[PDB]
């Protein structure tokens, strides 16, 4: 991604689902 | 199929909108490969920055890295949750 790895915390997104 | 996405929906949209559009868009597209880890995967792919995946989406030797780099980055985590 950058160097070599990246972080796997790193939060997903902002989907579109509520219920 | 039709209508591919384009960096000018993105464009006339707002800064949350773009992830949001963006994302669900490469969801299902890195399903392609990984239709298992294809939500992590998704996830720092448009973490790092969605203009970029808009300029490496449109390159094999670079989805298949991307794709390739973030399940390799899961492995420390989980793989399928089966550990």
């Amino acid at each position: 991604a950058f160097s070599r790895q990246l972080n796997v915390n790193a939060k997903p997104f902002v989907p579109n689902v509520h219920a | 199929g039709q209508e591919p996405l384009t960096a000018s929906m993105l464009a006339s949209a707002p800064p949350q909108e773009q992830k949001q559009m963006l994302g669900e868009r490469l969801f299902p597209l890195i399903q392609a490969m990984h239709p298992t880890l294809a939500g992590k995967i998704t996830g720092m792919l448009l973490e790092i920055d969605n203009s970029e995946l808009l300029h490496m989406l449109e390159s094999p030797e670079s989805l298949r890295s991307k794709v390739d780099e973030a399940v390799a980055v899961l492995q420390a985590h989980q793989a399928k949750e089966a550990a």
